RNA sequence: UAUGACCUGGGCUACACACGUGCUACAAUGGAUGGUACAACGAGUCGCGAGACAGUGAUGUUUAGCUAAUCUCUUAAAACCAUUCUCAGUUCGGAUUGUAGGCUGCAACUCGCCUACAUGAAGUCGGAAUCGCUAGUAAUCGCGGAUCAGCACGCCGCGGUG
């Protein structure tokens, strides 16, 4: 990767400034993403959502799987069903194969007022995010984006520290 | 990894040129491809030459939107 | 515009109330008024024909006439519109 | 970037491929049609290779398309209550020419 | 009313913006030939007779 | 001593909604490309107002000519070839808007415009039906008066095509 090295060496000061000093192997650290359609919407055919699964294979984190709702909504009659909106559930050095999109491509492409999401307080050092359309990822996105069916973006630190998580993402790439 | 990933990572013969900063592997887009350009499957220019500061919230701080605001709605000598 | 247009007697109340006191209403008349940047921070009346409307001014009030200071074009309004 | 790289069509001139875009048009898109030296161009399904790279900031003279959105927004949403003789008519919805709204202007007026 | 609408525009008002002209028999509103200083409606009352080289039988 | 008035602006034109009501579109005969050729075309040296001009145009900057069988109007459009958009909510379609300017007048929202520009909604040929159209007739394109400081698709006449 590249942000392994600039991560650790650039947080060695922010080790001491933020909470833990001397826990030099185990400091706060990111965990993963999850990237989902989650639209609902399956009751029409579920097949348009089964092109949203090719939208998730198109953004190409990993294998685009789907979830079953626990109860099937009377207002949506969907009979629990497996297609609901897509799932990755992407983690690790693949995240480190994924974040340079986030910091130097994705929202600096979509140019929407530095994407402020300070509302994203997940209690303990995690941070949500969403998106409407994705004109992101050149030569992959286009000729099927007649409607981007959506995606959601949730980062998560190992730490329970929300503001140090703000300094952990906002350490690099995205102000809020 | 899965074994034999029948999902994507498929190599389009292109380049993730500059300040996306990626090259090519079993990989398909964005932040994934590789870290070098000094052999060049294709050469790193086709996307962009300006960085995340290509975002116009900060592009030399991006105060070229200024001036605006106080000539709204009256600093004038008519009427 | 070129060759501007402006009030006269309540221009002499711009110059009779800017110096003295920013307080009172006026038995106004104006289809011929403006607003200067000095004018902001005072109270003036608007001649509908019965109610000399006591409106103070904010900098938003760019140099329009008292025919359009406040919508004193009386039309009731909240009955069957749009 | 991207501004000129946003949502390429084929088959057109860049001028209609920018009135196509929210904003830059027949004064200015023809002005930078010439300033980038484009001139119909495309009808090609290729814009150029590098007159893009001219027309990044050569196109970026309009401040901005997102601040055309925030220019209508930043303009009128301050311009709410000057009167509000005009703002109430504009945002209640009638075309505020001072326009005769008796019968017609039926769509924006609302049937 | 015949004098606030005949005599009044005879009295000097502000301008042509205010004192719009008409014929001097009855101060009738516009549709007034200012090229011949007389109303259409009042000049028609002459055009019972007519002192004009125009053909009289409503061409 | 009042339904008679002087002034002052706001109404008079305001809008949930029906018919009166024409133009504009939906499109390739269009829409850009240009350079035509025409009747008109009446007020006027009171006023119209050059190839003198900043121009995106309003208008200045000059007003030449102008008591008209002078002159600015009066060089109208289609047919003309030139390129493409030859297919689509369409170089669209022009609802606004936000303006940024000029003209008019003492003043442009009520209670005139016009010139940009940016966004450019409907609208993809029109229920029931109606009305008009047997000659330059429908259709069609222009000019002037018309009112008037300002301001006219329908508002008078005349003719250009057919």
């Amino acid at each position: 990767n590249r942000l392994k090295e600039k991560y650790t060496n650039e947080v060695v000061p922010a080790l001491t400034e933020q909470f833990n000093y001397t826990s030099i192997m185990a400091v706060p650290k990111v965990d993963k993403i999850v990237i989902n359609m989650g639209v609902g919407d399956a009751v029409n055919n579920s097949k348009n959502l089964d092109k949203a699964v090719a939208e998730l294979a198109l953004i190409s984190g990993q294998k685009p799987l789907i979830t079953k709702a626990k109860k099937s909504v009377a207002a949506f009659r969907l009979r629990e069903g497996m297609p609901i909106g897509a799932k990755v559930t992407l983690r690790g050095e693949r995240m480190f194969e994924f974040l340079d999109k986030l910091v130097t491509v994705s929202l600096p492409r979509v140019r929407d007022f530095h994407g402020v999401s300070n509302k994203a307080f997940d209690g303990r050092g995690n941070y949500t995010l969403g998106v409407k359309e994705q004109l992101i990822f050149p030569e992959i996105n286009y000729d099927d984006v007649d409607k981007v069916r959506g995606m959601d973006i949730v980062i998560v630190t190992t730490a329970n520290t929300d503001e140090e998580s703000r300094e952990l993402l906002a350490k690099l790439g995205m102000p809020f | 990894m899965k074994q034999n990933i029948h999902p994507n990572y498929q190599p389009v013969v292109f380049m993730d040129t500059t300040t996306g900063y990626k090259f090519l592997t079993g990989s398909t887009k964005g932040s994934k491809e590789t870290v070098e350009w000094e052999d060049g499957n294709t050469y790193p220019l086709i996307r962009v030459e300006i960085s995340s500061d290509s975002h116009p919230f900060y592009t030399g701080r991006q105060k070229f939107q200024a001036a605006d605001g106080r000539i709204a709605r009256f600093e004038k000598k008519y009427g | 515009k070129k060759g501007p247009f402006v009030d006269e007697h309540l221009m002499k109340k711009v110059e009779a109330q800017t110096n003295a006191e920013r307080k009172s209403v006026i038995k106004t008349w104006s289809r011929r008024s403006t607003i200067f940047p000095n004018f902001v921070g005072l109270t003036i009346a608007v001649y509908d024909g019965r109610k000399h409307v006591p409106v103070y001014v904010q900098e938003d009030m760019v140099g329009h006439k008292l025919g359009e200071f406040a919508p004193t074009r009386t039309y009731r309004g909240h009955a069957a519109d749009d | 970037a991207r501004f000129a790289g946003v949502d390429i069509p084929n088959e057109k001139r860049i001028v209609i491929s920018l009135t196509y875009v929210f904003g830059v048009g027949l004064q200015t898109s023809k002005k930078v049609l010439a300033a980038a030296g484009v001139s119909e161009d495309i009808r090609t399904k290729d814009l150029t290779s590098d007159q893009e790279d001219a027309i990044r900031r050569e196109l970026d003279g309009l401040k901005l398309e997102g601040d055309l959105r925030r220019e209508v927004s930043l303009n009128i949403k301050r311009l709410m209550e000057i009167g509000s003789y005009r703002g109430m008519r504009h945002r209640r919805g009638l075309p505020t020419r001072g326009q005769n709204t008796k019968n017609n202007a039926r769509t924006r007026k609302g049937p | 009313a015949k004098k606030s609408m005949v005599v009044k525009n005879q009295r000097p008002a502000k301008f042509s913006t205010q004192a719009y002209t008409r014929c001097e028999r009855c101060g009738r509103p516009h549709s007034v030939y200012r090229k011949f200083k007389l109303c259409r409606i009042c000049l028609r009352e002459l055009a019972y007779k007519g002192q004009l080289p125009g053909v009289k039988k409503a061409s």
